[PDB]
RNA sequence: UCCUAAGGUAGCGAAAUUCCUUGUCGGGUAAGUUCCGACCCGCACGAAAGGCGUAACGAUUUGGGCACUGUCUCAACGAGAGACUCGGUGAAAUCAUAGUACCUGUGAAGAUGCAGGUUACCCGCGACAGGACGGAAAGACCCCGUGGAGCUUUACUGUAGCCUGAUAUUGAAAUUCGGCUUUCUAACCCGCACCACUUAUCGUGGUGGGAGACAGUGUCAGGCGGGCAGUUUGACUGGGGCGGUCGCCUCCUAAAAGGUAACGGAGGCGCUCAAAGGUUCCCUCAGAAUGGUUGGAAAUCAUUCAUAGAGUGUAAAGGCAUAAGGGAGCUUGACUGCGAGACCUACAAGUCGAGCAGGGUCGAAAGACGGACUUAGUGAUCCGGUGGUUCCGCAUG
RNA sequence: UAGGCCCAAGCGACUGUUUAUCAAAAACACAGGUCUCUGCUAAACCGUAAGGUGAUGUAUAGGGGCUGACGCCUGCCCGGU
RNA sequence: GACAAUGGUAGGAGAGCGUUCUAAGGGCGUUGAAGCAUGAUCGUAAGGACAUGUGGAGCGCUUAGAAGUGAGAAUGCCGGUGUGAGUAGCGAAAGACGGGUGAGAAUCCCGUCCACCGAUUGACUAAGGUUUCCAGAGGAAGGCUCGUCCGCUCUGGGUUAGU
RNA sequence: GAGGGUAGCGGAGAAAUUCCAAUCGAACCUGGAGAUAGCUGGUUCUCUCCGAAAUAGCUUUAGGGCUAGCCUCAAGUGAUGAUUAUUGGAGGUAGAGCACUGUUUGGACGAGCGAAUUCAGACAAACUCCGAAUGCCAAUUAAUUUAACUUGGGAGUCAGAACAUGGGUGAUAAGGUCCGUGUUCGAAAGGGAAACAGCCCAGACCACCAGCUAAGGUCCCAAAAU
RNA sequence: UACAAGUAGUCAGAGCCCGUUAAUGGGUGAUGGCGUGCCUUUUGUAGAAUGAACCGGCGAGUUACGAUUUGAUGCAAGGUUAAGCAGUAAAUGUGGAGCCGUAGCGAAAGCGAGUCUGAAUAGGGCGUUUAGUAUUUGGUCGUAGACCCGAAACCAGGUGAU
């Protein structure tokens, strides 16, 4: 039948124009007396899921 | 019975990325060491770990700050 | 991915949320309105048809 | 003298129990690791998962005698059935094709088939068992699989049953302070008696006794619960078990770019500092010799030589005397929004960074300042807590 | 056709039972001893409802645990469960 | 024409052979189709023809389409047939001779002698089996050999209760 | 002996995991059901071109996966690829040496003096006053050659072995084990080493009763010099 | 073919017997040289590691619905039908609900060839290619047993004490 959408991936990464895929950055939940403040202000900016990581996941986005 | 080593620690990566007589832009990282093995000459400065980079846009020259002392310089060349 | 390590989808955290009442428009260009002949009436009722 | 709730009594003891051990002595035999009787230095006997004995009993386990014998020195002969020849009938396991020798070598390290040599005319029948790693059984021993099943418990999560309280069935009167306790009968109960359906006491109804708002039952709550059920119980490893280890930093192995393994050889880390940070000024250590109220001519006074042997908070390496080392004044840049370019890298991560804008500290000024001489002091996501906010908020505020 | 006998030692008292098809024994049972529960719609067990066993029995009677003829006996400890 | 290249496991790419069915066009066949057997034939390969024997009624060729489309291994499934091999065995035991039957007799009938059991290999009956009981015929298969014989084949018969 | 009762989350047991239709640590039949198997076995026609890997990281992971490395097909950019010749440069190995930290031999030096001072002679992976041959990074520099890079479709591989060389470990043992650097096998037939995957020479498109050579050889087996 | 050491063949070769799809022909074989079956699994197998006695037949990547990529074809800032109705269970007309593309950015309000962050296009991220779309051959993936054969086990309903 109709093929199913990763529910948990679609609630991380949205469409670009260029079909590419836009994620958030990791290790930013707590302990943030442990990390430098040039580590948190360049935490805070997105950025592109590479290309290793696109030919295994590309089938489970395809309706997004 | 046993043993107590078995040990280490992950190997950092020093050394010189850039070659003597080589054009670099003005960010490029000419020289990764720890303490002072290697001087700062003109156009280079030293970052927080002691690490040499570039100022400008030119050649790499390294040159001998007197007797046992060594400098690396850049020159806007082109 | 099946056992191994923590899939790339399992470490990121989610971001944002998604609006009940949005409201989306369709876009028509001035170049796109050259079809209509100069001194004419332009409606929604004739941008369709 | 120390500790504990008290430190084994009577009996037995190289024992169905003793590793050392064939303990030591005595007896039995020509010769006794077995046997019997004693000793107690009981690794690790012991008083109802009883101790020490005991007539009769035992297809029970041990040691020694008489008689007897082919069990043996050491084998021999005879009878019958099979076997052997002829007539009738007539299977099976196994099977890659086969004209299928030995010795010394070679080979996946033990050859009918490969190399060199030596033996051997072609085809049958009766015998033996060295090989064909000979034939039946996809090794029950050992290990592996995030494979099964049975059993145990102070492994985890549940549950059948059992205990306790609140509430409904559940009524009627009185005592000090929404109740406790004590009375009564109509609810309810009796595998309690008599009568009838009925020659049946299973059942039902009636009449008398007993108990009584108790018990029994329904819903909710707390506790006990291997009786029972479903599952978990890690990896590396010169096989597995045992011992040890698992993330991060600094040296050697490492073969002068970078990288490089082993249960190879050495050590640390899970912090600290409100000045041990920033800026501006000033200064140069350790060690040795001599002299005086002699404590290490180095507990302080003074002089000379002395490029580092001293310090740098904490392991090590690389650095530092233009000091990054010691002293003083002022101060909080241990700020905000960023960031061309670069190193490392499977990913996620990690590192350095000139410059631009908004406030500033020190300095006459040029200037320096986005923590500490550098490199360890750290943990994705999900979920939850606190402060702020032109954001959204299911007809509308 | 029809018992071989004798002298010592370990275990179990005995007659009995057991792994159909590799173990018949020192293993199980046994009479005796002891502790514990039960006042009768008894305790205990099946179903976990009716209905039954116990028992058409009544503490010299029933269920359970441990030892196991007979003789001599069976010591100390109530911290822990 | 001139030069250059062409060993290959896992695996990637391309061009092709053959089988069954369908559409269209065009053919063969009782003066003999498919199938089966033989031959000294053709192409770079999977493969394609021709002739002769048997056979007795259907079958190729061209271009397209579709797929139950290709077999040496799975201690594979079903059927047939070999090797072991004229080999092992032929299931407790005493038979000898005379006369008949017969195509065919150690094994079938009749007579004599010898032999074995006799708290049983003798006589009844319960369960169970269900015609194996009787007579006359037969010898393919069954009888661990033979058989003129039989608990085997054919045709007919047989079980009688007031106790 | 006959008639009956107890049924598998269950019965019966003078108790052995013993029996319940030749089977019992949980009977037999039919269904869920083509349960699951990261494990063994098998997988059917023919030719042409190209052609591996047995590695790093992570992993309830170690004989399984994923990303990267290496192979193949198509479409793109266009000297960006490799080897030499000449300069510049970073980096302390072999060797050597005692000026530092440690070890050590024999004589002068009283404060016991083979080390608190001095003269000769030695040792070191975790010593260095010094320091090669190779290898490595670049020039935008010259001759020769044929490759490199980017984006897309499809994979396989994660058990490697021997020989030569520098080491650790072991015992300056192993056809032992773990690393660096080459060749071959793997996936390579032909010749030599008697036979003998890895050693030496050399890479098979097909056919010929043609010539010259390599490794190794020329008395006979056995081709070539008694 | 009865002096001979054999994976049974191949290359060379006298002798003897025949005559074809008529071609530098067929059958047999005294002697000489070379030569240790096939498959699977392995670093490595003649292996004394597995499998097959022999012959014949049967015996394993398929289909449905979605995604992506490559080739072909029709139209082109546009492309295109679904269910239903008519029609021979027929391939053709009607049917414009719907879907993709022509415009992105931001968690969102919202803005728009420019948006977000930010006091500030000051810088930076993602966009301004602004040519797709319907069907179909081939390759791969997902959901269904998904290349085939093979368990020790679990649950439910019944049959058994000859």
């Amino acid at each position: 039948p109709k093929m199913k959408t990763h529910r948990g991936a679609a609630k991380r990464v949205k469409r670009t124009a260029s079909g590419q895929l836009k994620r958030s950055r990791a290790f930013t939940s707590h302990l943030f007396a442990n990390k430098s403040t040039k580590q948190k202000r360049q935490l805070r900016k997105a950025r592109l899921v590479s290309k290793s990581d696109m030919k295994r996941v590309k089938q489970l986005l395809a309706y997004k | 019975s046993s043993t107590k080593n078995g040990r280490d620690s992950e190997s950092k990566r020093l050394g010189a990325k850039r070659a003597d007589g080589q054009f670099v832009t003005g960010g490029s990282i000419l020289y990764r060491q720890r303490g002072t093995k290697i001087y700062p000459g003109e156009n280079v400065g030293r970052g927080g770990d002691d690490t040499l980079f570039a100022k400008i846009d030119g050649v790499v020259k390294f040159e001998r700050k007197g007797r046992d002392k060594k400098q690396v310089s850049v020159y806007a060349v082109a | 991915f099946e056992g191994g390590q923590l899939p790339l989808f399992r470490r990121l955290p989610k971001r944002g949320f998604t609006n009940i009442n949005r409201k989306e428009y369709a876009i028509v260009n001035l170049d796109q309105l050259n079809k209509f002949e100069d001194g004419t009436e332009v409606t929604p009722a004739l941008l369709v048809e």
